[PDB]
């Protein structure tokens, strides 16, 4: 639980407030670069490294079979467990582009070969979605589960725009909450399904979720329709009683009412959580830990690494986890003069 | 507002009722929107202009009814998107930037094929076909390698968003020509096709002797960058 | 057409009126009421057929280009 200030020797003009971080086969990749890809790297995905407290960024490549992806702003993240068919993969959908519109398309990223000369190779397969297709949105949540023992995924959360009936060119940049429907998603086929239960009182956004052994717990986020941030941590138990993919939902008592969190797994089913924002202006400050099992989710207030002042004062901030307790937080480096790198960075470790 | 013509009633494809007499003087340039954000980020710029673009689209088909001169009259419009400079021109066409193989905003030729022949070129660029090429690039329905796919897609790498017929800049329109004639004189004081590859010394030498020559006969100081009047 | 600012205008207005027995210029409030006929959002019109996803209102004026950006801090500011 220690923090240390890092700086990017270069590659600073290219980090937007939203972005995602994935780890697989060693190195860690940043995704969602600001604006469209330049000539430097047409992929946009960057291999990110911490070397002697400095931040280095190199380019990533692809196969021929790979299908190329635009730099989504703030999509959903999901890790496919390493097994048949191809271990391993990361499912991404769908966020919004450098322009304001949603993807409504599922993509799967995998690693292929290496090096040769310490190079890395990836590919991105789009997967068409038939149904009963889920509506386009952003900031929602997606997770992976195995029901006796078949592997599928659940989708829930996320705002969206008003339909193109009251889509008003003076509110044309307003968002509204998608109705609270759960969605079931298999990969082959990609036949998605929509479901709803009455305990799904309302949808919200930015609520981190987690799951284990085909049972899923949604944690705290924020509702806009009622301006609140309900502490209702939500349980659901999913099972494909073939061929009926039946779910059962329930409300639990305690869910932490912070929004836009940052998570790192220190082990198998343990997650240190920085958390971004508790209240409407007061950012989240504490640093929590989550264990979880069939007994339930157990919560503890771990030791918060004592922030610096310049970070303790800025309004907002963000970050990701490089993996295994390690993490990076980033603050708008609002100062004079602008470098123009407007973002300070802090490495943060557990124990 | 550029021009207004007629379409009633027979063939009469157009009688220019009014053509503006001087479209350049800002005296006639009306503002529509102002934004305290740099042209840099695509984010905020699309964020604000989205409503505007969608409106412009929804304004081509239907007909506007105006109570003008005591009469309810019907109005259709044609829309040209011109007054952009090369930088944003690309930035709203989805091409790469800047001086890569794809160089012409209209003839999608590269440098080398534009060096073989220089005038046999047909205007093939259009907003719609660029949208199509983008779909091609993203799906890659042939799973072609990265660079080969960028070649087969011809400059279209990022989804364009703003339909705009570009045109040659009437402002600079000369500056590359100017620097080219300047290099011509600098390499003609030299015998560049007699000594094919000179270094920096004779370069600066030819520059200085040429500029003293111009100051001697036409009375012009040398300059570092070529504005308009120097070129003229 | 001359960048002339309101305080100035009113000043020179009182000046010339009390100077020579006449009302040469018009005072502000009435000049501005008269102006309101030149900014956008003053003339009726129609559109046949109706515009696609465009508010039917016609009397609006100077709008804010945020387009109702949900000000929630978490998201992009
Ligand atoms: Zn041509």
């Amino acid at each position: 639980m220690s923090l240390q200030p890092l700086t990017a020797v270069n590659c600073g003009s290219l980090v937007q407030p939203g972005f995602s971080l994935l780890d697989l086969e060693g190195d860690v990749y940043l995704f969602g670069q600001k604006g469209w890809p330049k000539r430097s790297c047409p992929t946009g995905i960057f291999g990110v490294r911490i070397k002697k407290g400095e931040l280095k960024l190199r380019a990533i490549s692809f196969s021929n079979n790979s299908s190329y992806l635009p730099p989504l702003r703030c999509p959903a993240i999901a890790h496919f467990e390493a097994q048949d068919g191809k271990p391993e993969c990361y499912l991404i959908h769908g966020g919004r582009t450098p322009n304001n519109e949603l993807s409504s398309s599922l993509y799967m990223l995998s690693v292929d070969s290496r090096g040769c000369n310490r190079k890395v190779t990836l590919r991105c397969e789009e997967k068409e979605l038939v149904g009963d297709v889920p509506s386009a949105r952003y900031g929602h949540t997606l997770s992976v589960i195995n029901s006796r023992g078949k592997t599928a995924c659940v989708l829930f959360g996320g705002r969206s725009y008003m339909p193109p009936t009251e889509r008003t060119t003076q509110n044309w940049n307003s968002v509204v909450d998608c109705p609270p429907q759960v969605y079931l998603i298999d990969l082959e086929f990609g036949c998605c399904t929509a479901h709803t239960l009455p305990e799904l009182t309302d949808g919200q956004s930015f609520h981190v979720a987690l799951a284990r052994q085909d049972c899923v717990y949604f944690l705290g986020g924020h509702i806009l329709s009622s301006d609140c941030r309900p502490s209702r941590l939500i349980r659901l138990h999913v099972e494909l009683l073939l061929g009926s993919p039946v779910l059962t939902c329930t409300i639990l008592h305690e869910g932490l009412t912070i929004t836009s969190a940052i998570a790192s797994p220190i082990g198998y089913h343990e997650y240190i959580i920085f958390g971004g924002y508790q209240s409407e202006t007061q950012k989240r400050m504490e640093c929590t830990y989550v264990g979880l099992d069939d007994v339930g989710v157990h919560m503890e207030s771990r030791e918060p690494p004592q922030w610096t002042s310049e970070i303790s004062h800025s309004r907002t901030w963000f970050g990701g986890s490089l993996g295994k307790g390690t993490a990076l937080v980033a603050i708008p480096s609002e100062g004079n003069p602008t470098p123009p790198e407007a973002y300070h960075f802090y490495q943060v470790s557990f124990q | 507002i550029m021009s207004i013509s007629i379409r009633l009633e027979g063939e009469d494809d157009g009688i220019t009722i009014f053509q503006e007499q001087k479209p350049n003087s800002e005296l006639s340039c009306r503002p529509l929107c102002l934004m305290f954000v740099d042209e840099s980020d695509h984010e905020t710029l699309t964020a604000i202009l989205g409503p505007v673009v969608a409106e412009r689209k929804a304004m081509m088909e239907s007909r506007l009814i105006i109570s003008v001169g005591g009469l309810l009259r019907s109005f259709r419009f044609f829309f040209r998107g011109t007054g952009y400079d090369e930088k944003m021109v690309r930035e709203m066409e989805g091409l790469e930037a800047s001086g890569s193989t794809y160089i012409c905003t209209l003839c999608d030729s590269t440098r080398a094929e534009a060096s073989q022949n220089m005038v046999l070129h047909s205007i093939t660029r259009s907003h719609d076909e660029n949208l199509e090429r983008y779909e091609i690039w993203r799906k890659n329905p042939f799973s072609e390698s990265a660079d080969e796919l960028r070649d087969r897609v011809k400059g279209v790498s990022a989804k364009p968003f703003m339909e705009t017929q570009p045109t040659l800049d009437a402002l600079h329109c000369d500056i590359g020509n100017a620097t080219e004639f300047y290099k011509i004189f600098q390499d003609e004081i030299g015998e560049v096709y007699q000594k094919p590859n000179p270094s920096r010394e004779e370069r600066r030498r030819w520059r200085s002797t040429l500029d003293k020559q111009l100051r001697k006969k036409m009375k012009l100081k040398p300059v570092m960058r070529m504005n308009g009047n120097y070129a003229r | 057409n001359t960048f002339l600012s309101c305080s100035q205008y009113h000043k020179m207005y009182r000046t010339v009126k009390a100077t020579s027995g006449r009302q040469i210029f018009q005072p502000l409030h009435t000049l501005r009421n008269a102006e309101k006929e030149l900014l956008p959002g003053f003339h009726q019109f129609e559109w046949q057929p109706a515009l696609k996803n465009v508010s039917t209102s016609w009397d609006v004026g100077i709008i804010d280009g945020l387009s109702g950006w949900t000000v929630s801090v978490d998201d992009v500011p």
